C-alpha cells in the first residue's frame, strides 16, 4: 500500500488510511458505555492495568461542572482534547456567563479533529470519546470519532467487544429511557450493559469506574469502594 | 476613541413588579449644536432585551453591529435558537462588559455608557449598567450622565427599595418614566422633545414605542417674570 503514508493522500477508491489506522487504535481499547435518561446521564468504564503491581488506568475526565467524558484508545490524545474542551467551557462561562451546550462542544471537537486530517505534518487523533452532560435542554450523550464524526445517541459503547453492550442497550432502550429521578437504577442498567462485553474477567472495585451528571447532580466520579454497591 | 464628537444624552430605566422600562431621546448633538434629529438609541436584541446607549454615536453604531453579529453567531448550528438556547440579557451584558473593559485596558475605549434591560427565562427582571471604564452596577433604577442627577431622585421616589418592586404596577412606572423625561427636557440643554420608550414584560411581549413627545408643559408663569431685580 503506497497510499497510507500520510493523511493528505486519497486512495483510488477514496479512503484515508491513517484515519482508519486511528480507528483501529480505538478498537483495541477497553470498553466504555454511555447511557442517559430524560434527567440523568451516566458513563461506565472498565479500567486496565499493566500487571498486578500496577495501578489501573483512569478512563473518565471531568470537563466542567455539567460535563465530562470517557476515553477509549490513546490516552494523551484524550488529555489534549479534554484540555481543549475545558478551555472552551471556561471561555463560555467567563465571556457570556453561560454554560456551554453539549452539542456545541461536539461541534468544536469535530472542527478540531478535521484540521488534523487535511494538512501535512500532523496525524489524526487516536482516541474515541463518549461525552455526557446536562444543560438547559436536559441530558445529552455524544460519541466522537477521530475522523471528526460526532453523533448524538440515547446510549452507546466503544472499545474492544463493545458490540454486546451496544446490542443490550438497543434491546432495552425503552426501559432505561424512562429511568427519571432514580440515578442508582440508571447506573445499574449501565453496569449490566457493560457486563455484556466481559469474557474472562469480572467487575471489581479496582477496574470499574462510574460517572454521573444530572438535573441537580454535578458531574461526579465514583471509583473504588464508591462502586462496591453497584457490583 | 480619545474624544467624543457626536453624542447622545442620558438613558433612564426602572424595574417594576412584572418587567422593566427603558427610555432615551432621539438627538445626536455636535458640541452645543443640536445637529441630528431622529437617532434611535434603544436597540432591541431579540424579544427579551433592550440595550440603551449614551455617548459617542459612532461607537454606538459599532456596538449595534457587534450585537447583530452576536445574534447571527448564536443562530448558527442551534435548532433551539428560538427556544431555551436563545440569548439572554445576562449573556449580552457579560459580553458587552468584557468588550468595554478589554478596550479600556488597551487605552482605546468605546466612549459610551450602556444600560441593558430585560427579562430572564425564569421571569426575573434584569437591569445593569456598564460604562467606558468597564465599571458595572445594578439597581432598581438606573440612569447615566445627566439623568443620573435628576431622573434617579424622581424614580427612587417610586421604587426606593427592592421591597417596593412588587408593589409597582406598569402604569405607575411608565408615568414616572415619562415625567422624568419631561424634567430632563426642562433642564438638560443637550436634550430633545422626542424620545423612545421600551417595556419588557414577563407575560406580554416587548413593546417598543417610538415618536413619543414631551406633553403639556408649564410655561405660562413666564409672563409674570419681569426684568432682573428691580425692573418694573
Amino acid at each position: 500500500n503506497n497510499y497510507d503514508g500520510d493523511t493528505v493522500t486519497f486512495s483510488p477508491t477514496g479512503r484515508l488510511f491513517q484515519v482508519e489506522y486511528a480507528l483501529e487504535a480505538i478498537k483495541q481499547g477497553s470498553v466504555t458505555v454511555g447511557l442517559r435518561s430524560n434527567t440523568h446521564a451516566v458513563l461506565v468504564a472498565l479500567k486496565r492495568n499493566a500487571d498486578e503491581l500496577s495501578s489501573y488506568q483512569k478512563k473518565i475526565i471531568k470537563c466542567d461542572e455539567h460535563m465530562g467524558l470517557s476515553l477509549a484508545g490513546l490516552a494523551p490524545d484524550a488529555r489534549v482534547l479534554s484540555n481543549y474542551l475545558r478551555q472552551q467551557c471556561n471561555y463560555s462561562s467567563l465571556v457570556f456567563n453561560r454554560k456551554l451546550a453539549v452539542e456545541r462542544a461536539g461541534h468544536l471537537l469535530c472542527d478540531k479533529a478535521q484540521k488534523n486530517t487535511q494538512s501535512y505534518g500532523g496525524r489524526p487523533y487516536g482516541v474515541g470519546l463518549l461525552i455526557i452532560g446536562y444543560d438547559k435542554s436536559g441530558a445529552h450523550l455524544l460519541e466522537f470519532q477521530p475522523s471528526g464524526n460526532v453523533t448524538e445517541l440515547y446510549g452507546t459503547a466503544i472499545g474492544a467487544r463493545s458490540q454486546g453492550a451496544k446490542t443490550y442497550l438497543e434491546r432495552t432502550l425503552d426501559t432505561f429511557i424512562k429511568i427519571d429521578g432514580n440515578p442508582d437504577e440508571l447506573i445499574k442498567a449501565g453496569v449490566e450493559a457493560i457486563s455484556q462485553s466481559l469474557r474472562d474477567e469480572s467487575l471489581t472495585v479496582d477496574n470499574l469506574s462510574i460517572a454521573i451528571v444530572g438535573k441537580d447532580t454535578p458531574f461526579t466520579i465514583y471509583d473504588g469502594e464508591a462502586v462496591a454497591k453497584y457490583i | 476613541t480619545q474624544q467624543p464628537i457626536v453624542t447622545g444624552t442620558s438613558v433612564i430605566s426602572m424595574k417594576y413588579d412584572n418587567g422593566v422600562i427603558i427610555a432615551a431621546d432621539n438627538l445626536g448633538s455636535y458640541g452645543s449644536l443640536l445637529r441630528f434629529n431622529g437617532v434611535e438609541r434603544l436597540i432591541p436584541v431579540g424579544d427579551n432585551t433592550v440595550v440603551g446607549i449614551s455617548g459617542d454615536i459612532s461607537d454606538m453604531q459599532h456596538i449595534e453591529r457587534l450585537l447583530k453579529d452576536l445574534v447571527t453567531e448564536n443562530a448558527y448550528d442551534n435548532p433551539l435558537a428560538d427556544a431555551e438556547e436563545a440569548l439572554e440579557p445576562s449573556y449580552i451584558f457579560e459580553y458587552l462588559a468584557t468588550v468595554m473593559y478589554q478596550r479600556r485596558s488597551k487605552m482605546n475605549p468605546l466612549w459610551n455608557a450602556i444600560i441593558v434591560a430585560g427579562v430572564q427565562s425564569n421571569g426575573d427582571q434584569f437591569l445593569r449598567y456598564v460604562n467606558l471604564l468597564g465599571v458595572t452596577y445594578s439597581s432598581p433604577t438606573l440612569a447615566t450622565g445627566f439623568g443620573a442627577h435628576m431622573a434617579n431622585p424622581l424614580l427612587r421616589k417610586v421604587v426606593d427599595r427592592e421591597s417596593d418592586i412588587p408593589k409597582t404596577t406598569v402604569q405607575v412606572a411608565e408615568e414616572a418614566i415619562v415625567n422624568a423625561m419631561r424634567v430632563l427636557y426642562y433642564r438638560d440643554a443637550r436634550s430633545s422633545r422626542n424620545f423612545s420608550l421600551a417595556i419588557i414584560d414577563k407575560n406580554t411581549g416587548l413593546t417598543f414605542k417610538k415618536n413619543l413627545q414631551v406633553e403639556n408643559m408649564k410655561w405660562d408663569f413666564a409672563k409674570d417674570i419681569k426684568g432682573y431685580g428691580t425692573q418694573k
